């Protein structure tokens, strides 16, 4: 009953069977957007996903293993990370666009709509033309988003006497399972050890400017409530708040 | 903390 | 001439002798620590290593193949995520304190002294904890700081035309070296290929670590900065100002 | 941006 106990196979198929529903953005929408209305669009859609990657993270292997202290920080940390990561691999078949859900589909220059929005629509654009240029795969997306969850908020828990340690060391153990199974998959692609190495770098340095997207983001996000433009859902509220904390 | 801590506990 | 055809001890090599001086903090300063007097004193330090980075970066195997736009944004990029690595890793023989200097070990709570700093100090100290867990080497330490360098602003350039591409290529290429460079340090040192590709991830996945710690310590420098607290030379004024242009 | 495009330009 152990993720550490799991085949890359099993891993693969666990990440896979773990994914959230698909959700479509609120209906029929006027035109054209206004900063309020793209704002409320867009945070109604993220804290509907929020919802949903509640029960995805407890099916992601090793997760239900923590404290439920430790399950709140982790998601806490890598909320937005993981979001952007969804927005960034829907975006991959879409050039110059993003793809929020499959009925709102925002260019660059809609981005503009949002003061300060363009910047961050175009960090998530590079990344994912880097995806593309990549030939990101399903399987190893899923194994990316899960290292994301496991690993955002990793160095920042207290130091919660030994119960800490053992947590700690537990999500690194899971952690180097999703390293083997990402090299498994680069392996049975027919990559070689070379180049297994290089691509496993590759995608975990992506990682990095996932999280400098994610504190802008949060910066972003934290201006827009300030300015009174948006309302929130408390779960949405929670996990900015948790950046503020 | 609430909210986030008890939809976890849940099933 | 090239850094792409650099064995793996000729890069551990050209890194190692690009290293910069050592610096000691100014001599003697008053007792006890005020707000003012420690921010001086940690921003006089990293404006003198700012001095030393620009030299040390047109020796990391190449940077000077990059055009000077590009030399720029790397290092407007990478800065702080470089000065902190460094930190971190002169911290490890410290257990809960910093060693900024020779001459200025800090502890958790002398970063009291600034409003907002013990939080930072905290993720500092984590981060060289987990290198100390880790027993990382000096060669693994000179690979990670060059990734730095080349990857924390690879994603934010412009689209500069085909040079622009060209750019990017060359970069992501260099990284590949150090990848192997990595492997075979851990190759070297024993370890098996599931153990070389783990290692690999958990030093990288360290990276996002130190990038979320710069975005912090960047929102802090501006806060100490706007506060008028703090009197800053132009380099370490143009470093931060890149992250509000 | 004069500063370290200046800097990085000499030897
Ligand atoms: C958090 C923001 C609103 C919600 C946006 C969203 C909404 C849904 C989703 O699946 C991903 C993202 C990524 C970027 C987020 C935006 C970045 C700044 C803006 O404030
Ligand atoms: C940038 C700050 C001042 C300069 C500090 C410094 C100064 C010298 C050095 O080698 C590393 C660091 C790391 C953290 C930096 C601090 C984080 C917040 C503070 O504002």
């Amino acid at each position: 009953s152990l993720a550490l106990s799991l085949t890359a196979d099993q891993m693969v198929s666990a990440l896979l069977d773990a994914e959230p529903p698909i959700l479509y953005s609120e209906y029929d929408p006027t035109r054209p957007f206004s900063e309020a209305s793209m704002m409320g669009l867009l945070t109604n859609l993220a804290d509907r996903e929020l919802v949903h990657m509640i029960n995805w993270a407890k099916r992601v292997p090793g997760f239900v293993d923590l404290t439920l202290h430790d399950q709140v920080h982790l998601l806490e940390c890598a909320w937005l990370e993981i979001l952007m990561i969804g927005l960034v691999w829907r975006s991959m078949e879409h050039p110059g666009k993003l793809l929020f859900a499959p009925n709102l589909l925002l260019d660059r220059n809609q981005g503009k709509c949002v003061e300060g929005m363009v910047e961050i629509f175009d960090m998530l654009l590079a990344t994912s033309s880097r995806f593309r240029m990549m030939n990101l795969q399903g399987e190893e997306f899923v194994c990316l988003k899960s290292i994301i969850l496991l690993n955002s908020g990793v160095y920042t828990f207290l130091s919660s006497t030994l119960k800490s340690l053992e947590e700690k060391d537990h999500i690194h153990r899971v952690l180097d399972k999703i390293t083997d199974t990402l090299i498994h998959l680069m392996a049975k692609a027919g990559l070689t050890l070379q180049q297994q190495h290089q691509r496993l770098a590759q995608l975990l340095l992506i990682l990095s400017h996932i999280r400098h997207m994610s504190n802008k983001g949060m910066e972003h996000l934290y201006s827009m409530k300030c300015k009174n433009v948006v309302p929130l859902y408390d779960l949405l509220l929670e996990m900015l708040d948790a950046h503020r904390l | 903390h609430k909210l986030l801590h008890q939809l976890l506990q849940d099933s």
